[PDB]
């Protein structure tokens, strides 16, 4: 039994899905995330199974800006009269910059979660991440911060939650190994749209040939990588720095203040010796680091892990294929 | 040990017949001066190969000159061996270690 | 996947240019090949590898070594996502 | 008095335990297995082999350094004491390598060293790291003794590199941690002086903090002072031997410096002409194969006047350091100039960094299990 | 004010994003340039400040030809130039640090692309002359810290110091090497 924790099993995702899903591809939120769609699937045989998805839109110019739901009540009373029923399970964005579990994509999640716990939250990666691994990344939330529900503050259940120690490079589950049995169709048009009118199907597999030889690919990856990661990991050092001081280097000066003192005066108090230690706001353990920007680490050794890995078949092929 | 073997041959003095006593010795030592003349010259000069053995004329010479198949050239030195056979550089020639690097690289 | 249909390719291309090779070396044939596929492969090799000197090979695997340290510079890197994520947590 | 009553009981209790050690591991079977079950360590079993081998060699070194003649105590450990615990049955466990480790650490400060080949193959079980940092630490300093300087140098690296994946931890190297450090620094500075053109993996081997002034040392000593001579041969001996104590130090007692004479002046020799095999290799090869203008140029740097430069050329080019030939007819003198590599140690490093990645996403894992 | 600091701090800054970036510094000239910098509608300049932000970018750009708009026709404008007799001295005291420091910008970012130099076109180019270019691309050399190989007498330089690749590896290098460095301040405060 491969199910999930709680209330879920694995997720199947259908390929009638992935078509919906890379209609919409990477165009109507290029560079800003957009909640391209929800996921509506059904319980089956040790899996969901997402059969449809129907988009959600939204108003983007060039910024996103939600907008009435209208739009998903009479869409998803139009998936129902013709196919199934209103079953979001989960959602996809795409979007923007291979694959990223954003805080606010956490925060998304645990509003979603926490109401339907028969969900996973996708994000499909397409050609962006230089295809490249882990095109599909499911991933649930923890059912311990839908125990310790509600709410992550800067000092109280920051430090609190910290110290539950809840996952935070949290399981993905595995998403296809199997027939889907919706092959069927699909499978018959395999043998007219090869050879005898291999036009589209040659035209999709010589995409890989300008995927090589053109504009820095690999190298604008490790470009956008030296500056998104170099920018997180500024943000954690000088973080870290300002809390540390709070814990131990105000401690050191206000603890020889206490020397001064004598730690206690008998006839009167004891203002100054009270009014020592006078909360700053981190008194050690700020959360949504220490949970949701190391998402973010575990996202970032896999865009890293990625886009070395196509790096290191060349590296076999180039050397070998010339060696000849 | 420092290889002076010009002033090793000048240093024996010939009253001390245990030097003499010893079987083989004489030729050992011989034998061990060409075996390192062969590992860093190119070639010898015919009267110096002669010095270094303890000032061999020319009929004593003809038994090392033939022990490592060495043989003379014109005007006038005695071959030792080729110049690109006594240097044998291992040098620069690394960066081919892919196979290993990739081999715990792979996952 | 895309790595090991690649030189699979190479196979059923080396079954292939055998027939048609062996189509001349019982009678005759390879019209074929004669100037068909003697046209397609003389641009294969002038794509993938480029031509042959030996400038080339010290190019080649000077970019390797170039690849190689930025593949290695993003297991360092890796490494010091760790480190950094791992002092917070202590 | 004080003093050897702590010295005269470690040995009682030791030549005790030598009749328990021959008598359990052999044949007692039973014995064996009653004691693989009861503690929840078997490292308490296995500390007390090589925990003996420093501290009784310490002690025999004592008495040793003490009675200089109508020798009783050399002659007692080498045929009582050493051989009986090694040469008959290993006890099965890491105890026939430690065992193996101890008489090679007794082996090696006696100066008799031949049988390195046969200790190497009676180390048929695996090598753990802790056996085998310790087997280098010898292993490499035969080499050194060997004047396999390029061997020797590189087997100095790893083992003060502290990325062998050490982690101790329960004091297996227990108040000697730094003379792993010192002595592995020292010896590599030995070896650096004889040869180096060649490596260009001395980064790797020691630190910058000591390469700043280990670097200057070589300089000062081989091209124009030979006091580094005095300083490097200071720091070289407790370290090339390792006696493991010098006994109080008294003039009323004399008894001491008597065998200091010979160890020191053993070592005296080694590096005596060695060094001085330096200074020829120390003037860069400027000119690959030198014409007139630059053989000429080496003669006047070699030594001056008359009377004997061409003798003295030619008996150092034989040694190991030089690899040429003389033309006759030309008057020409071509040599050969050979150099190492640049990078070797990235792809060294690439393992290494992957265990400050490892430890990490395990140390902390380690901290998670417990907070959680 | 803004001139003196204009010929200190744009070869700075040329250097700093040939990634020698460390040394950036806030409140100072780079600030009061930064302000002007930022305006997205700026054609002709009709202010002084302007006229400022107008030659440092000719100095960028690295053309000698720029520094001599503002040096000209602000100075008019704005009488800079015309209330000294010694504008005509401090003039030339502009002209040629402008055209060596011009230099010295173009240099630090085509270094790269070099194998060698003509260092006679470099004098004829920047109207300077081969005793100053001599000695200007030898302290260079030498405090710059570059990696020149440089011929005196024959007038060359042989450089072919790489690679395009360094500007993200040496930035990830210094992401990284930021990382222990922090680190360590995190440790001793903790103990």
């Amino acid at each position: 039994g491969g199910s999930g924790d709680s209330a879920v099993k694995q997720v199947q995702i259908d390929g009638l899905v992935v078509l919906k899903i890379i209609k919409h591809y990477q165009e109507e939120g290029q560079g800003t995330e957009v909640v391209q769609g929800v996921l509506l699937g059904l319980v089956v045989e040790d899996r969901l199974e997402i059969t449809n998805c129907f988009p959600f839109p939204q108003h983007t110019e060039d910024d996103a800006d939600f907008d009435e739901v209208q739009y998903q009540m009479e869409m998803m009373r139009s998936l129902r009269h013709v196919n199934i029923d209103h079953l979001h399970v989960g959602w996809y964005q795409s979007t923007y910059y291979g694959s990223f579990v954003t805080r606010a994509l956490l925060d998304s999640q645990f509003s979603y979660q926490h109401a339907i716990e028969e969900s996973v939250v996708l994000i499909y990666d397409p050609i962006k991440t230089a295809q490249g691994s882990l095109s599909l990344k499911a991933y649930r939330l923890t059912p311990k911060l839908m125990e310790v529900c509600k709410e992550k503050d800067f000092s109280p259940e920051a430090l609190k939650k910290a110290n539950i120690t809840f996952e935070h490079m949290f399981e993905e589950v595995p998403i296809v190994i199997k027939n889907s049995h919706l092959i069927n169709v699909l499978m018959w048009e395999l043998e007219k749209k090869s050879a005898v009118a291999d036009k589209h199907e040659l035209l999709s597999l010589a995409s890989s040939n300008h995927l090589g030889k053109n504009l820095q690919l690999l190298m604008d990856r490790v470009d956008e990588m030296s500056q998104d990661i170099v920018k997180y990991n500024t943000y954690m050092r000088n973080t870290s720095k300002q809390q540390q001081q709070k814990h131990q280097y105000q401690q050191r000066r206000q603890q020889e203040n206490m020397q001064r003192q004598s730690r206690g005066e008998p006839p009167l108090p004891e203002e100054d010796l009270s009014k020592l230690f006078k909360p700053p706001q981190p008194p050690a353990r700020m959360d949504s680091l220490l949970i949701a920007g190391q998402i973010n680490t575990y996202c970032q050794n896999i865009k890293e892990f990625t886009a070395q890995n196509l790096g290191k078949l060349f590296m076999a092929q180039a050397l070998q294929e010339y060696n000849n | 040990e420092t290889c002076h073997f010009q002033a090793f041959w000048q240093a024996l003095d010939e009253n001390m017949d245990l030097l003499e006593g010893i079987t083989g010795f004489e030729d050992s030592v011989r034998k061990f001066i060409c075996h390192v003349v062969g590992i860093t010259y190119q070639h010898i000069d015919r009267w110096l190969l002669a010095e270094m053995l303890g000032d061999l004329t020319d009929s004593q010479l003809k038994m090392w000159m033939s022990k490592y198949g060495w043989s003379a050239d014109e005007s006038g030195q005695i071959f030792i061996c080729s110049q690109e056979e006594s240097i044998k550089p291992k040098n620069i020639v690394e960066k081919i270690d892919f196979d290993s690097v990739s081999s715990i690289m792979a996952s | 996947d895309l790595q090991q249909v690649g030189g699979a390719s190479a196979r059923i291309q080396d079954a292939l240019s055998t027939v048609l090779q062996y189509a001349e070396d019982v009678l005759s044939g390879k019209v074929s090949a004669d100037n068909t596929v003697g046209r397609f492969l003389m641009s294969l090799v002038n794509q993938v590898p480029k031509i042959v000197p030996d400038d080339f090979e010290t190019m080649l695997n000077s970019n390797i070594n170039d690849l190689l340290m930025v593949t290695y510079l993003a297991n360092l890197t890796q490494s010091q996502i760790a480190l950094n994520e791992k002092l917070v947590n202590l | 008095q004080w003093l050897w009553d702590i010295i005269d009981e470690f040995i009682y209790q030791f030549q005790s335990f030598s009749q328990y050690r021959c008598k359990t591991a052999k044949k007692s079977e039973e014995e064996i297995d009653f004691l693989r079950s009861n503690p929840k360590i078997w490292n308490v079993h296995s500390v007390l082999n090589v925990l003996h081998s420093l501290v009784d060699k310490s002690n025999i070194n004592r008495q040793l350094e003490v009675y200089t003649s109508g020798g009783d105590p050399e002659s007692v450990a080498g045929e009582y004491g050493r051989h009986s615990l090694y040469k008959m049955l290993g006890y099965f466990s890491l105890v026939g390598l430690l065992r193996l480790h101890s008489l090679l650490g007794d082996y090696y400060q006696a100066i008799k060293v031949l049988e390195n080949i046969e200790l190497n193959k009676k180390s048929m079980y695996s090598r753990v790291p802790e056996c085998q940092v310790t087997t280098y630490y010898y292993v490499g300093f035969a080499y050194l003794m060997m004047r396999r300087y390029q061997d020797a140098i590189r087997v100095f690296a790893n083992i003060l590199l502290y990325i062998q994946r050490t982690k101790s931890m329960f004091q297996r190297t227990t108040y000697k941690y730094e003379m792993i450090n010192k002595q592995n620094e020292q010896m590599h500075a030995l070896l650096a002086i004889a040869l180096t053109m060649y490596p260009m993996r001395i980064d790797e081997s020691i630190h910058l903090q000591l390469r700043e002034k280990y670097g200057d040392k070589m300089l000062r000593m081989q091209k124009g002072d030979p006091q580094v001579y005095e300083e490097l041969f200071s720091y070289s001996c407790p370290k090339f031997l390792s006696p493991v104590v010098p006994n109080y130090d008294s003039v009323h007692p004399n008894y001491h410096k008597e065998p200091f004479l010979q160890q020191l002046k053993v070592f005296s020799d080694e590096v005596q002409q060695q060094a001085q095999l330096s200074t020829i290799r120390s003037f860069l090869k400027l000119y690959t194969t030198m014409p007139v203008a630059k053989l000429a140029g080496f003669l006047d740097l070699t030594e001056q006047e008359f009377r004997i430069q061409l003798l003295v050329f030619k008996h150092k080019m034989k040694n190991l350091v030089w690899t040429s030939g003389i033309s006759a007819l030309d008057g020409e003198f071509q040599s050969a100039s050979e150099v190492d590599f640049y990078i070797d140690k990235d792809m060294i490093h690439i393992a290494d960094t992957k265990v400050a990645r490892r430890y990490g996403d395990f140390f902390i894992r380690q901290i998670h299990k417990f907070e959680e | 004010y803004l001139v003196s600091a204009m010929l200190l701090e744009i070869p700075y800054m040329a250097a700093h994003e040939s990634d020698a970036r460390r040394r950036m510094i806030s409140k100072q000239f780079h600030h009061q340039l930064r302000v002007g910098e930022r305006q997205p509608l700026l054609g002709p300049p009709e202010s002084m400040r302007e006229h400022v932000v107008a030659a440092s970018k000719a100095m960028k750009m690295g053309d000698w030809k720029t520094c001599h708009s503002f040096i000209i026709n602000e100075k008019m404008n704005g009488k800079v130039w015309d209330l000294f007799p010694e504008a005509d001295k401090v003039r030339t005291m502009l002209v040629r640090k402008i055209q060596e420091e011009s230099l010295r910008t173009y240099l630090f970012t085509y270094s790269s692309v070099y194998d060698s130099i003509s260092m006679e076109t470099l004098s004829d180019m920047f109207e300077l002359d081969l005793p100053t270019v001599h000695s200007i691309i030898s302290k260079m050399i030498i405090n710059e810290e570059l990696m020149a190989s440089l011929d005196q007498p024959t007038q060359t330089v042989v450089m072919h110091r790489t690679e395009p690749t360094a500007q993200q590896n040496l930035a990830l290098q210094l992401a990284e090497k930021l990382g222990s460095l922090v680190e360590n301040n995190e440790r001793v405060f903790d103990h």
